[PDB]
């Protein structure tokens, strides 16, 4: 339980931390650290349920990545001629 | 159990503290797998021993090395760059950080399991046939998955 | 099965399409899906699983309708490159898979399947459409660690790790809102919403098609084999309504109308959801899609890219025919008989008042009513303006098309009782 | 594991402290000897005097290094800078303790081992990625921007080799079913050496191994008559030492795999005498490749990268794939054995010349 | 901080620094080829310790100043000679170096001691290779603090720890 | 980036600065930038002897130094006008010659080690003494070579010399194959 | 199955080697003379420093590394098939190779097209 507790705490944090940084890198950053604490929880229910948890988990890191990779690639891509890097900054879109 | 459990927990939380405070990207970064590192070993405490190694080999070995080169890339090891357009959600923020976790808390209380059934889960000898059977679907799923991301990848560098 | 056909076709297109033209490309996309969606027709009215992935007859109509939203895009785009049709492609394929599983996880990354190129797909390569997607993109991955969170919980609520378990209270309850997260923010439900005009208005046309139509349709086609709480789903359902309409006042440019539009939509599509009775939603979807194609080739016509409101007016001059699709689009977004649109807001309706919620039901009669104010204020806008600016005259194909459409809109409109008894049978 | 017992925690410990600074003189005599062998080859002779044959050199190196101050540059990262050799050598004297020397407890009835693991290559192959953690950081950490351009050269490389020794580690896996080390000496045991049993992933794990920085890949780069290496070049006293001793224990640590894999650790057919045949492999393949750093060059990476991505790693998993077949299929693997040796011989016989 | 407790400490960590002296050349015109033969083949500096040469003279500490010298080149070399951590030696390596011989233009420099500490000399532009391993041995030697002049005037063991760098 | 590659560094054999416009792996141009080992030879010459000046071709190239110092000794002889021993240019080619393949050592040394293995370099040089042995001899001298007196040499080889001279002709042939 | 024990063992290891390295760190920082630089605070490119242009720099880079997790994730799966393979037969094997050659896809796209762009 107390780790469930941990893992939920760990969520928590990382929201913190995305909405005080406006550096899009660094939210972007929190965002992995949430993702961890679910793949916790699923450990503290394999404990549970079985181990299914497990399987779970590595398929949920897969997409992480999977995200991440692209994330990047749209980070590069936007300051690949752009020197902004908090990104409310970037507010042509507006209305 | 809790003595060494305990601090573990503290330390990981620590951990996490650092990463959420740290306008230092890169000891941002690198507390980030420090927190891994902790984790990994609390996997193993908790008897996933497979999930251990792979979390070092994805997040530590490819993942954070890929956020680093692109912050080295675009040469920012802070994000203090400029100053924030508010400043009034700081205390804001952190007001939902706490409700956030209260309601979860609030669920969690409410219950208690087994905690019990087997033990040596980590081992990926009992998990194959279940992979290899019936994740299969989504085996073969986020193995396209992988692919259509890396073209896509491709297509935000150079155009096609 | 059509699955097949997409996985093979995407798989080995994606290194034949270099000995090809991208025309030869663009050709060959449009066989790959017409096949994969004929492979649908010939399969219709029996269920085929092969594990957890269980093609029902929910999943075939809503592919029905993605496949068909998909080709008509690529269509429209000649100007474009073969990796923009790849991806999409690809997308399609991602929505299936979304609809024909009831295992969480799958579903989960479903929505990242079909979530990912759409960024890319995001951008003509204006810097607007960088700016879009990234937002778009974050929020995502926000949505997604809730409705990862979500589906732990279920793990958590219960071994098991697909739909169909009933739990006790609490937990149980409060992950199941988790999901409807997810799920909020890929049908861009209110409070997930405030993006979509914004993106839509950096988005090109073409591309804002495709999202507005097949990803609503998947995120619905999903939530539809969850099940929730009448509350919830009444307060999303208000303020998308509400301030979708609300907004609306202030619009003055396309894109983010039709944005705050289709979130209206989605609220009156989350009455369905009291009952899931999905001969009524699958109807409803059905119905909307087709005006709401409608709403957008007309519009690329126009420009394929942002154009205000006032820049469309004048169109029955332009083309008479042209006039009086528009014309009837904006009606049929009121929803108004002779149109299937009054018909499938009944069905919901009915839904909603067999659930028993009054206020909320009220509210959206009330609100349904404020939304006609910009469906004459384009629809009458059609006849007048006589000043005429950049029209684009198009194939043949989208032009036939598009006034097969509108009559098929008023062909419902008559006649919705059609096929209706026989839809939704579950496989 | 517990298919064999445990030492209690003390004399694990006992055991670690000895073999960490075993390796430190392991290193030290190497390149004594490495300096001199080249030299014999070189139609030269080396060191004879300070020694005599130089033998008390190494403790003289090492003075000579420290009383220096490892310089600090202004637009420095203080932690990093420290940090950054440190974790290096940490990761690098890591991963040895779980190699065996003989066989089980039978080191004057404790275990020849520090540690050992049922999942054995797993933990390796992660380590592995952790210097390079420390690579690109130097880099960073010391705000040259040359060094730093060189160290993403350099760690992306590696870590493009990296994955090509995943996909040898695969294969003997395979046929043991396990990365148990102790039980894949033992198959080997019964069934025999693993360099038999797959000669083209034989092949490919030494040119893999070459990848631990161990030149002939060799635009590793360093700063001698190149754009330099990053790691080094702004360091100076003891630190310097730190990245070269990092790159030795890596080629030593290596020296130890490739005959832990092929060959197994320790053992033979003809006689057992426990801890010499290990040594001896060891020793074989530190002087092979001595031949290599001689007699053989340097690349451009460009040739490099088109060599890693373009043929080794798709026609790694190619023959790898092909293994897997068989140990899938079940059948006697016997006709695996003849394709193996004759592919090798035809591999090379195609290419003759 | 250098090597000393006592007597013997200071002298033992001498000892080690002398038998492992590490030079950085710095070869500017005819001598290096001079300076290459001193090395290679039938040329030894094995048991010499001094078969250690390295790039980053951040790495190394004998400077052994072997060319010729421009004053286009001086300030350059300077800070060449500034990038030197703290223990350091100058050999001035042959004729050229030392002094400069004929070329006594209004175009050059000439008599490198002037931007620089010598502590050894070696004149011979070139001189026999031999020499300059003479002059190592001498250096050698001189850092082991036998060092004298031969005006019967002591030369302790450093002298250009006698220019300093902070 | 516009890198400075200056004097020396990496460890090049040679000096000077280099402004390289690099345009990211592919270079664009390079302006050069030397005067670093400049002196003005032909002025202080021109305050000294023609004697004195044979001294100072030498220290152009040394790699190959009898060349200049063929060249300089002609154009004197001749301008003058001056005769030459039969037995003084056949020998003087031979040096000039020896010199000749004392510099492609040098050219080809730098090669090998520069970028590959650095190792060809040593058998090269061990070559390469030997035909520095060979001038030590015949000039006194390791290099920077005077024998030349203008209008032949000082006097006669030894007679030692060609002995040597031959053994050294009989290795290279078999010793140059393997090196190429 | 595995002993508790070796992860022991695992913390013991690297707790050793923590104070070597900082045994070694220790010496470093208080030994030798204590005499700054000042101006060999700039860059050893020949006392040039490597500024001279700033920009921005190979997307090779980002290709590479990218790739590399993609591939490591492809791995990380492949050792629970090489760990029960033939138990789980045909079937197995079958599901496996169409995976691999997914994967073959994204390299051999990068092989047309060239990881140089
Ligand atoms: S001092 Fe002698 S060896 Fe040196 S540059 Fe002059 S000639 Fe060459």
């Amino acid at each position: 339980m107390s780790y469930l507790l941990t893992s939920a705490l760990l969520f928590a944090l990382g929201v913190y931390g995305v909405l005080t940084r406006r550096t899009a890198i660094l939210v972007f950053l929190s965002i992995e650290l949430m993702l961890n604490a679910a793949n916790l929880s699923l450990v503290g229910f394999a404990r549970a349920y079985g181990l299914d948890g497990q399987v779970a988990a590595l398929m949920v890191i897969a997409v992480a990545a999977a995200e991440v990779a692209v994330g990047l690639g749209l980070i590069v891509a936007i300051f690949r001629h752009r020197e902004s890097t908090a990104v409310d900054d970037l507010s042509e879109l507006r209305g | 159990m809790s003595l060494l459990e305990g601090l573990a927990l503290f330390l990981l939380l620590l951990s996490g503290v650092l990463v959420v405070t740290l306008r230092n990207a890169i000891h941002a970064a690198l507390a980030l797998i420090l927190n891994f590192l902790v984790l990994a070993g609390v996997y193993v405490a908790l008897d996933a021993r497979f999930l251990g190694f792979i979390q070092v080999i994805v997040y530590a070995g490819a993942i954070v090395v890929l956020f680093l080169f692109v912050i080295m890339l675009l040469f920012a090891a802070q994000g203090e760059i400029g100053f924030d357009p508010l400043v009034r959600s700081r205390p804001l923020a952190a007001l939902l950080a706490l409700g956030v976790a209260g309601i979860l808390a609030a669920g969690l209380w409410g219950l208690d399991l087994a905690f019990t059934q087997d033990l040596k889960g980590g081992l990926p000898q009992a998990l194959g046939p279940l992979l290899y059977g019936d994740w299969l679907f989504v085996l073969l799923a986020v193995g396209f998955l992988l692919m259509a991301a890396t073209v896509v990848a491709v297509a935000l560098v150079e155009p096609g | 099965m059509t699955l097949a056909i997409l996985a093979v076709f995407s798989v080995a297109l994606t290194l034949l399409g270099f000995v090809l033209p991208p025309q030869g490309v663009k050709r060959a996309t449009l066989l790959g899906l017409a096949l994969a969606l004929a492979s649908l027709l010939l399969t219709w009215g029996k269920p085929f699983a092969f594990g957890p992935y269980a093609v029902d007859g929910v999943s075939q109509v809503f592919t029905l309708l993605a496949l068909l939203g998909a080709l008509w895009t690529v269509g429209l785009v000649r100007s474009g490159r073969f990796e923009f049709y790849l991806l999409v492609l690809y997308a399609a394929l991602g929505m299936h898979l979304l609809a024909s599983t009831r295992h969480l996880l799958l579903m989960l990354v479903a929505l990242e399947a079909l979530s990912l190129p759409l960024y890319a797909l995001a951008t003509w390569r204006r810097g607007q459409g960088l700016e879009a997607a990234l937002k778009y993109f974050l929020l995502g991955a926000l949505a997604a660690a809730f409705f990862l969170y979500g589906a732990a919980l279920f793990y958590g609520a219960t071994g098991s790790l697909v739909l169909g378990a009933p739990g006790e209270g609490p937990l149980y309850a409060l992950a199941l809102g988790l999901l409807l997260v997810g799920l909020g923010f890929k049908a861009a439900l209110a409070p997930f919403h405030f993006w979509t005009p914004d993106v839509y208005q950096g988005s090109p046309t073409p591309v804002v098609l495709f999202m507005a139509t097949s990803v609503k349709a998947a995120a619905f086609a999903a939530l539809l084999r969850v099940a929730a709480p009448p509350e919830a789903l009444a307060l999303l359902v208000a303020l998308s309504v509400v301030v979708g309409n609300l907004a609306a006042l202030a619009q003055k440019e396309a894109k983010r109308l039709l944005a705050y539009s289709s979130i209206a939509h989605a609220g009156y599509m989350a009455l369905a959801l009291y009952t899931g009775n999905a001969q009524a939603l699958g109807f409803y979807l059905l119905t909307y899609v087709l005006a709401t194609g409608l709403a957008f080739a007309v519009l690329s016509q126009i420009s394929p890219d942002r154009v205000p409101l006032e820049a469309l007016r004048g169109l029955y001059r332009k083309d008479p025919l042209l006039g009086l699709a528009f014309l009837v689009a904006m009606l049929s977004l009121l929803g108004l008989p002779p149109l299937a649109g009054f018909w499938g807001k009944y069905l919901a309706f009915a839904e909603a008042a067999r659930a028993g919620a009054w206020g909320v039901l009220v509210l959206a009669l009330v609100t349904s009513a404020v939304s006609a104010y910009y469906y004459l204020g384009l629809g009458l806008a059609v006849f007048a303006r006589p000043e005429e600016t950049p029209f684009r005259p198009g194939p043949p194909w989208a032009r036939a098309a598009v006034v097969a459409a509108g009559v098929l809109l008023l062909a419902l409109g008559l006649l919705p009782g059609l096929v209706l008894p026989a839809l939704a049978a579950g496989g | 594991t517990w298919s064999y017992p445990v030492d209690p925690y003390w004399m694990v410990a006992l055991k670690a402290l000895l073999v960490v600074v075993g390796l430190l003189t392991a290193f030290a005599f190497m390149t004594l000897i490495e300096r001199r062998l080249l030299a014999r080859f070189q139609v030269r002779m080396g060191p004879n005097r300070v020694g005599p044959f130089g033998l008390l050199q190494p403790l003289a190196d090492a003075i000579k290094s420290i009383f220096k101050e490892d310089i600090v540059v202004a637009q420095a990262d203080r932690f990093l800078f420290v940090l950054a050799p440190l974790i290096s050598v940490v990761f690098a004297l890591l991963a040895f303790g779980l190699i065996p020397f003989g066989p089980p407890g039978s080191f004057f009835g404790y275990q020849p081992w520090v540690i050992n693991l049922d999942l054995g290559i797993l933990y390796l192959f992660a380590v592995s990625e952790l210097a390079v953690y420390g690579i690109f950081l130097s880099g960073w950490a010391s705000g040259s921007k040359y060094s730093l351009l060189g160290s993403l050269r350099s760690s992306a490389s590696l870590i493009s080799y990296e994955l090509g020794l995943g996909l040898a580690l695969l294969a003997p896996v395979l046929l043991v079913g396990s990365l148990n080390l102790n039980d894949i000496v033992n198959w080997q045991k019964e069934h025999g050496w693993l360099f038999l049993y797959a000669f083209p992933a034989f092949l490919v794990y030494l040119i893999a191994s070459m990848a631990e920085a161990a030149r002939t890949p060799f635009d590793l780069p360093e700063a001698e008559q190149e754009l330099v290496g990053g790691y080094h070049t702004e360091y100076s006293s003891i630190k310097w030492a730190l990245f070269q001793m990092a790159e030795y224990i890596h080629f030593i640590t290596a020296s130890a795999l490739i005959p832990t894999l092929f060959l197994g650790g320790w053992t033979m057919p003809v006689l057992e005498v426990p801890y010499l045949w290990m040594f001896l492999k060891i020793a074989f393949f530190l002087f092979f490749f001595i031949w290599i750093r001689a007699t053989w060059f340097r690349l451009r990476y460009d040739q490099l990268l088109r060599f890693g991505w373009g043929f080794l790693f798709p026609l790694a998993l190619l023959w790898f794939l092909v293994t897997a077949l068989v140990v899938a299929l079940d059948l006697p693997r016997t006709y695996l054995l003849y394709l193996s040796a004759l592919s090798f011989l035809v591999l090379l016989g195609a290419v003759l010349y | 901080r250098e090597g000393i407790l006592f007597t013997t400490l200071e002298k033992l960590v001498a000892w080690g620094r002398s038998n492992s002296l590490w030079p950085a050349t710095f070869g500017l015109a005819c001598c290096a080829i001079e300076m290459m033969a001193s090395t290679d083949a039938r040329n030894d500096l094995a048991r010499f310790g001094s078969e250690v040469f390295r790039a980053s003279p951040r790495q190394a500490d004998v400077m052994i100043v072997a060319g010729r010298l421009s004053k286009k080149m001086a300030p350059v070399m300077r800070r060449v000679w500034e990038q030197m951590p703290d223990p350091k030696w100058v050999i001035s390596m042959g004729a050229c170096a030392s002094s400069g011989g004929m070329f006594n233009n209004y175009a050059i420099v000439q008599n490198v001691d002037s931007v620089v500490p010598v502590d050894v000399y070696v004149p011979g532009c070139p001189p026999r290779p031999e020499a300059l391993i003479y002059a190592v041995m001498q250096l050698q030697k001189k850092v082991r603090g036998q060092a004298y002049n031969e005006r019967g005037e002591r030369l302790p063991p450093v002298a250009a720890w006698k220019r300093t760098r902070g | 980036m516009t890198l400075n590659v200056g004097p020396q560094h990496p460890s090049t054999h040679g000096v000077l600065r280099l402004m390289v416009t690099l345009s990211g792996e592919e270079v664009l141009e390079v302006v050069p930038h030397i005067g670093y080992l400049h002196t003005g030879f032909e002025k202080t010459m021109e305050h000294r002897t023609y004697l004195q000046n044979i001294t100072y071709t030498p220290r152009m190239d040394y790699l190959h130094s009898f060349a200049h110092d063929l060249a300089y000794a002609l154009a004197v002889e001749k301008l003058l006008g001056a005769v030459v021993p039969p037995r003084a240019e056949t020998i003087r080619v031979i040096l000039n010659e020896l010199s000749r393949l004392a510099s492609h050592l040098v050219f080809l040394g730098t090669g090998l080690l520069d970028l590959g293995a650095l190792t060809p370099f040593f058998y090269a040089f061990r070559e390469r003494e030997t035909i520095l042995d060979l001038f030590e001899w015949v000039t006194g001298q390791r290099f920077h070579h005077n024998y030349i007196r203008i209008g032949g040499v000082k006097e006669d080889l030894p007679e030692e010399f060609v002995p040597e001279l031959k053994k050294l002709l009989e290795v290279l042939p078999h010793r140059i194959d393997e090196y190429e | 199955m595995a002993p508790i024990q070796e992860y022991v063992g695992t913390l013991i290891y690297v707790g050793v080697a923590l104070f070597i390295g900082v045994a070694a760190l220790l010496v470093g920082a208080l030994l030798g003379p204590k005499k700054p630089g000042r101006a060999k605070l700039m860059p050893y490119e020949s006392g040039n420093d490597p500024a001279g242009e700033v920009k921005r720099f190979p997307v090779h880079f980002y290709v590479v590394a990218m790739l590399f997790i993609l591939f490591d994730v492809e791995v990380a799966f492949l050792w629970p098939y090489a760990v029960s393979a033939g138990g789980l037969g045909l079937y197995g094997f079958l599901g496996v190779l169409a995976f691999t050659l997914l994967l073959f896809v994204g390299f051999l796209y990068e092989w047309w097209k060239g990881v140089m762009r």
